[PDB]
């Protein structure tokens, strides 16, 4: 159809550039054929292919692979590539073409054996070009067509051939063989070696990921993976910092090496003049280039060093000398290296400047991973121990932030070894010998860092509450009250369903004692209402779901009141004003249908065609209302036939559930649904008013445990009576901090609100970037928020809330805030 | 040689190269014409623009009432503002190997070609024309962005209502491919896959091809490329200014003696005289501040700016204005003062010179130093705290279309005394300013440019005589302004052949020696010998070896030429040794017998023949006699 109007059109036209790429570029970039169509395209194609312009017959073939990668044609449309790469040897745009059709049809569905790709495989080699035409193109293709688990002679050949793009490419295909296996040989590893050595740029970079991989594939050469780690490294003082990156995350790959090899990388210092004061490899690959052969460097060694449980003291001292490497990411990376290999480790003199090092300037990063390393490290010396305090009491008292992570890294400490600190129990808490040692303060933060160390100490060694004072008693007593996490249990002398199923049966208490008078259903409903809402308020996890049926159930209260109303009791003409509770209630229980469907985060279809019931219901009380009060019968008749359209979208949407809806409203004005056709609108309402006064009351089934959003704005405060000043017309950016609970689709429904006091609301929208998500299903909001309006007289509340917006309406559930703002006039 | 040129636009282009083995790409155009045709995106919403009447199909179907808006009965789109982006599948860019870059603004579309497509290769630009570009994609994309407007509308881009739909969306063109913009991620790896190059630097491509970037002069590092195989050479001249300008002066010496010469990047406005114009702005805007209001200035954060804030300079000394402060805004000025002053080097002699006498070689950071002129990120906060009025304001886009520029005219649009000065010739004013008509501003349109007019086209091509010239159909065509001015157009001796957007040429050139190189020992042994006066030739016998395509030849069937004559032949025999030798003579040939081994000889023009019995020294020994008797070919 189109594709023989469009084949039609480009004869008839017949331009040589103008309509062939005109026609080209429409067909393909107006849609895809998503049919069987692509077959007859393709014949209609290859038809028009006898011709010139071979630049249009590449674009044809392009459009064919493009067509292809529908996965729509398979063998008819192999068996014509095949055809055409036999017929049409006509230069390197041609021949490229053709190259990635055939490529397009191997890898597009197939898969397979038996002429699939083992006859794709031999016409390419057949095909093999004569200068750059399709070599790369057709190693890439036996690459991806590799043949079976049994071509290396010619890709051995294909080493040695002339364009270095050819070896990269065959390279290339190396990597594609071995990650679909092919189990490659030791003739590799050799004309591998005469690839590193090849004197031109990332013919190295990728033949030497190569090389790396038939060493990790075996060791057995005379020793192949160190002679194999000799010319990586070797290769890495190399000038090309891309391929010394490259070098150093597949060095760190490498996971198994002769040890001794491994200290001679690490052979040339004053690290041993400075050991004994105090009784070419990677020294040129970390301080050779910048930070990128740096982090690879040290990824490189934490790998290799928590392979091998010696070696660590040889980089220990090469990590200690390099934190400050004046690249933060180095300093972070070395940290995060040294916490890794941080095991059996002595850090008998190195302790003096790693912790010089937690002394810091702001760095807050650099300071907490400096604490999580003293929290994860092992020391040997109780000197060792009361210098790591005195400083430590030194950052604490320097920046009393970051107090409760020295808390929990002075646990650590405590709990990992404990005998080392029991000398110093007289020195570090003044208890002279004979005298009433003065209290000590209870809620001194540096007190209560040594009190946590004492007592994860304790929790292991009987041997101190003797050594205890009484003030020391008291504060362990208080210390466990408060902080519970960070002070253990000990044994000083001194201290030694029902909510489901209550849920459940109240529910169905109102299911069964459904059938009664409306008063009676009045209270009953008002009393459970109150009571699933003290419920929600009682417990957390079920607060969701309760708060979710105590809203259905004062969807219901709602609703019967509504047909409760005095207004059915006084005569029809009259409707006179302000009874309308009704109609109050129409619309709060239109709001109330649209806040349960969306806000809540579990809904499944049950509820929600409950739901969609309920807003039908809503729809034909409101109905009945405005037939009360209208005169016109044509409004009424226009009515009538939206409702009744409505209703047939609903049971067209659900077909499903007809039968789980038993004494419906719904399923019985489906089954008077054609008198409603035949008759007038008047009866179509008193029925309808009737039918819904004695219609139903539909269970609810409760799911599992559910949530409902839940918005909070941490930032703008709001109670600064300091106004926000700027000039008239500019503009003030005012950030928005805010906590998102139990969400889904944040970044789409989320949207700000604000309101400005002359009376109008501007919505923005937050960029998908400002939506952080440290976990699950709790996310973070950062944003801008541009509020400008002319010049005021005095300052102003501008109103900031977040709107929920689903797909059509809004729902607030957020408190709204106050930003005092205040614009003055121009200075001059 | 073959040229795929992806852009009919003028001066942002793409040029497909094939030459050799290679394949080598020339720039990155991205059109905000598509930006000019969808309406401007307000920092804050203004209620004229949220209230603006929307236009109705006709026939309403379609629901244009939303997805379209009118404003003084013009018509726009309302949605996020697209990009047009060149045609790329003409040819598979993976297949492109490597990619060359004259400017900036030629390369703001490279997140586009450098991530989606698949092209792998590398990118050269020189650090200037690199930096300036950073610069510019990161104001680019925080502007799209700051504040998103998700709204995207396609039943406007369906083609039959963009055929229903009058000018200038009737003349919409490649409306399909027109696309979202792009992000940090996205700008970070291409500005990791570039690399570097400074000026008449020698780069080699697998010995196939060598690039050298020459000043072109028209902003700071832009650069005219030179493409040379040892026996052929492109000048690609994109955006040169050869008028006394900041960068360093256009140097035409390697580009003459050019093969084939493809010119872009002329200018917009040919009638534009640039100092006078400059001295124009200079009076309107004295007058401006003298009425006592505000004066807005959209510019781009290179070049021109420079330019307009030191004759700004000299003429606020003049009128004594300083009192009127001036406000660059723009998230991108720090760093764009900071790079135009570290960049030295690549200036002109008089800045070089006043770097080398310890002053900075721009004015503004004394002009920042005595406070007049103040640079602020963006208009929330400080600057709100030091605005003033009467003011000076040069803001961050010239498009118009999305920024602090949108934002202070919707704020100044009511009033009369302030006024606005355009600067950069790259769009339509007209249709720029539509969405804000009816509009009390005072708008003066004094464009600056400093590309080379058409005189000095004529006067470079004939300095520079090339074989080959290429030039865009807008080139050769009169404008629609002044059909009727003749020197509107390039001439060319030959003409040259034009293209349109998307378009395939094979350029006039047959590919017929390359480079060799013998080697010593080889030359050594190689005797040449004469045959003509200034002719000595030797036959060759060796063993080509070509790593990366440079080939060499070094030591381990030639056939005969000439006739061989008879009177010697006898003589050379008698002289050697052989005997009763009989010659007789025919119309044109000679019949020789010699009586042992019964041999016969006939000789004729072009033609020789040896008949004798079964014999095999002597058949050898007259092989060689017949064949030293001759050259060897």
């Amino acid at each position: 159809p189109s594709k023989s109007a469009a084949l039609h059109i480009d004869l008839c036209k017949a331009t040589s550039p103008a309509d062939a790429l005109q026609y080209l570029l429409q067909f393909a970039r107006k849609p895809v054929e998503a049919e069987s169509v692509e077959g007859v395209v393709r014949i209609l194609l290859e038809h028009y292919y006898k011709e010139n312009d071979p630049s249009v017959r590449l674009k044809i073939a392009s459009l064919l692979g493009l067509l292809s990668k529908t996965a729509g044609f398979s063998p008819d449309c192999i068996m014509d590539d095949a055809i055409n790469i036999l017929q049409n040897e006509k230069s390197h745009q041609v021949l490229a073409q053709l190259l990635d059709t055939l490529l397009a049809i191997g890898t597009k569905l197939p898969e397979n054996q038996a002429i699939q790709m083992r006859l794709v495989d031999v016409a390419c080699k057949h095909l093999t070009d004569t200068s750059h035409g399709v070599r790369n193109k057709c190693l890439q293709l036996l690459g991806n067509l590799g043949s079976l688990e049994k071509v290396q002679k010619i890709i051995g050949d294909y080493f040695s051939d002339q364009d270095p793009r050819v070896r990269t490419a065959a390279i290339k295909a190396m990597l594609q063989l071995h990650e679909r296996g092919l189990k490659l040989h030791q003739t590799i590893y050799n004309q591998a070696c005469k690839l590193l050595s090849d004197d031109y740029e990332q013919v190295r970079s990728a033949a030497v990921q190569l090389i790396w991989v038939v060493s990790q594939l075996y060791p057995e050469s005379i020793r192949l993976v160190d002679d194999a780690f000799g010319k990586i490294c070797h290769m890495v003082s190399d000038g090309s910092w891309v391929v010394r990156v490259q070098a150093a995350k597949l060095l760190g790959s490498m996971e198994q090496v002769s040890s001794h090899f491994l200290e001679q990388t690490l052979d040339k210092t004053a690290h041993e003049r400075a050991k004994e004061l105090y009784s070419g490899a990677f020294v040129h690959g970390l301080e050779d280039e910048m930070y990128e052969v740096r982090i690879a460097a040290v990824e490189a060694l934490c790998m290799l060093a928590q392979s091998s449980p010696s070696f660590a003291e040889k980089c220990l001292d090469f990590l200690v000398d390099m934190f400050n490497d004046e690249i933060e990411e180095v300093r972070l990376q070395s940290i995060h290296t040294m916490r890794k290999i941080s095991n059996n480790i002595t850090l008998r003199e190195d302790q003096l400047d790693t912790v010089l090092a937690v002394l810091e300037d702001s760095s807050r990063d650099i300071r907490e991973a400096l604490h999580e390393l003293l929290c994860c490290t092992n020391v040997s010396t109780k000197e060792g121990i009361h210098l790591a305090l005195v400083e430590l009491l030194k950052n604490l008292t320097k920046y009393p932030t970051d107090r409760d992570s020295i808390w929990k890294c002075l646990k650590f400490l405590g709990s990992r070894h404990p005998t080392l600190v029991l000398p110093l129990v007289p020195e570090l808490l003044s208890t002279h010998p004979f005298f009433d040692t003065a209290e000590p303060d209870m809620d001194d933060p540096a007190y209560i860092a040594v009190l946590v160390l004492i007592f994860n100490a304790a929790k292991t060694c009987p041997t101190m509450p003797a050594l205890f004072s009484d003030h020391t008693f008291r504060h362990y007593a208080y210390l466990r009250d408060s902080l519970s996490h960070l002070v253990p249990a000990l044994r000083l002398p001194g201290r030694k369903d029902p909510s489901q199923q209550f849920l459940q049966q109240s529910l169905e208490r109102v299911y069964s004692l459904q059938h009664l008078d409306p008063q009676g259903a009045q209270e009953l409903l008002e009393f459970t209402i109150r009571d699933l809402q003290r419920l929600g308020e009682l417990q957390s996890e079920l607060a969701g779901v309760a708060d979710f049926s105590a809203t259905y159930l004062r969807c219901q209260l709602l609703l019967i009141k509504a047909l409760q109303e005095k207004l059915w009791n006084v005569a029809a003409p009259l409707y006179l004003k302000q009874s309308d509770l009704a109609s109050a209630a129409a619309k709060q229980i239109m709001e109330e249908t649209y806040k349960m469907e969306f806000m809540y985060s579990g809904v499944e279809n049950k509820q929600v065609v409950i739901i969609h019931h309920m807003r039908l219901q809503a729809k034909a009380l409101q109905l009945i209302v405005t037939a009360r009060t209208t005169r016109g019968l044509d409004p009424l008749f226009g009515m009538c036939e939206k409702f009744l359209q409505e209703v047939d979208f609903f049971q067209r949407y659900f077909i499903a559930d007809l039968p789980h809806l038993q004494d419906s409203f719904v399923d019985k004005l489906l089954d008077l649904m054609p008198r409603l056709m035949t008759s007038k609108p008047a009866e179509v309402v008193k029925i309808l008013q009737t039918m819904l006064r004695q219609s139903a009351f539909l269970h609810l089934p409760l799911p599992e445990q559910i949530h409902k959003a839940s918005a909070t704005i941490i930032e703008p405060a709001g109670e600064s009576d300091n106004p926000l000043r700027f000039t008239s017309g500019l503009v003030v950016a005012l950030d928005v901090d805010a906590t998102l609970e139990h969400v889904q689709d944040p970044q789409n429904t989320v949207k700000v609100q604000v309101l400005y006091p002359d009376g109008q609301a501007q919505m923005i929208h937050p960029k998908p970037a400002d939506f952080r998500n440290p976990g699950p299903g709790r996310h973070r909001l950062i944003t801008q928020v541009y509020l400008s309006h002319t010049a005021w007289t005095e300052a102003c509340q501008v109103e900031v809330r977040l709107l929920l917006a689903y797909n059509e309406g809004t729902i607030p559930f957020s408190k709204p805030v106050k930003v005092y703002i205040m614009p003055k006039p121009a200075r001059r | 040689m073959k040229l795929y040129c992806l852009s009919g636009h003028p001066t942002l282009p793409c040029n497909v190269l094939k030459f050799k083995s290679t394949t080598i790409m020339l720039d990155c155009g991205l059109d905000m014409t598509s930006t000019l045709n969808f309406l401007p995106l307000p920092l804050v919403q203004s209620p004229r623009l949220s209230n603006l009447p929307g236009w109705s199909l006709k026939d309403g179907n379609a629901f244009l009432d939303k997805e379209l808006k009118e404003c003084s009965g013009h018509v726009f789109v309302d949605s996020v503002p697209e990009f047009c982006l060149p045609e790329t599948e003409l040819i598979d860019l993976s297949t492109v190997d490597v990619i060359l870059i004259s400017n900036y603004h030629c390369m703001m579309a490279l997140p586009y070609i450098t991530e989606h497509t698949g092209f792998t290769g590398t990118v050269y630009a020189t650090e200037p024309t690199v930096q300036i570009g950073r610069l510019l994609m990161e104001e680019l994309v925080n502007f799209i962005e700051r504040v998103p407007k998700a709204q995207s509308a396609s039943l406007w881009k369906n083609k039959d209502i963009q055929r229903l739909l009058p000018s200038p969306l009737k003349d919409a063109v490649e409306v399909s491919t027109w696309r979202r913009c792009y992000t940090m991620q996205e700008v970070n790896s291409a500005l990791s896959k570039i690399q570097l190059v400074g000026y008449s630097q020698k780069i080699e491509l697998f010995g196939a091809v060598q690039v050298t970037p020459l000043s072109s002069g028209y902003a700071l590092g832009s650069s005219n490329w030179i493409i040379q195989s040892h026996y052929e050479k492109v000048s690609y001249v994109s955006g040169s200014s050869l008028l006394t300008t900041h960068p360093q002066p256009m140097d035409q010496a390697s580009l003459k003696n050019s093969d084939v010469l493809v010119l872009t990047g002329l200018t917009q406005i040919p009638t534009a005289n640039p100092d006078g114009m400059v001295g124009e702005f200079c009076s309107n805007l004295a007058l401006t501040v003298r009425n006592g209001g505000n004066v807005l200035v959209p510019c781009y954060p290179s070049g021109v700016i420079y330019d307009l804030l030191e004759c700004l300079y000299q003429y606020i000394d003049s009128a004594g204005l300083s009192s009127v402060p001036l406000y660059f805004i723009s998230p991108v000025a720090n760093s764009s003062l900071e790079f135009s002053q570290i960049f030295a080097e690549w200036l002109c002699h008089n800045k070089q010179s006043k770097v080398y006498l310890p002053e900075p070689p721009f004015p503004h950071a004394e002009l920042i130093q005595t406070n007049k002129l103040k640079h602020y990120p963006s208009i929330h906060g400080d600057f709100s705290n030091d605005f003033r009025q009467p003011c000076v304001v040069f803001t961050g886009h010239p498009s118009l279309r999305f920024g602090d520029v949108v934002h202070f005219m919707e704020l100044w649009g009511k009033s009369s005394l302030n006024t606005v000065i355009f600067t950069e010739p790259d769009f339509s004013y007209l249709e720029a300013l539509a969405p804000y008509q009816p509009l009390a501003m005072k708008c003066i349109y004094c464009p600056i440019d400093t590309r080379l007019n058409f005189i000095q086209v004529s006067k470079l091509l004939k300095e520079v005589q090339p074989l080959h010239v290429v030039c865009p159909e807008q080139y050769t065509q009169p404008p629609p302004a002044q059909s009727h001015r003749m020197d509107l157009m390039i001439d060319c001796q030959p003409p040259a052949m034009s293209y349109r957007r998307a378009e395939v040429l094979a350029l006039p050139f047959k590919r017929r020696y390359e480079k060799i190189e013998i080697m010593p020992e080889l030359a050594d042994s190689l005797v040449p010998m004469e045959i003509k006066p200034g002719i000595s030739l030797a036959t060759v016998s060796a063993v080509l070896h070509t790593k990366d395509n440079k080939h060499l030849l070094q030591p381990p069937k030639p056939l005969l030429s000439g006739s061989i004559p008879v009177e010697q032949f006898v003589q050379t025999l008698e002289k050697h040794g052989f005997s009763d030798i009989k010659v007789e003579d025919t119309a044109k040939g000679h019949i020789v017998l010699l009586q042992e081994a019964e041999t016969l000889i006939q000789i004729e023009e072009d033609s020789t023949h040896i008949i004798c019995d079964n014999d095999e020294m002597l058949r050898v020994r007259l092989r060689d006699l017949v064949l030293k008797f001759l050259q060897k070919f």
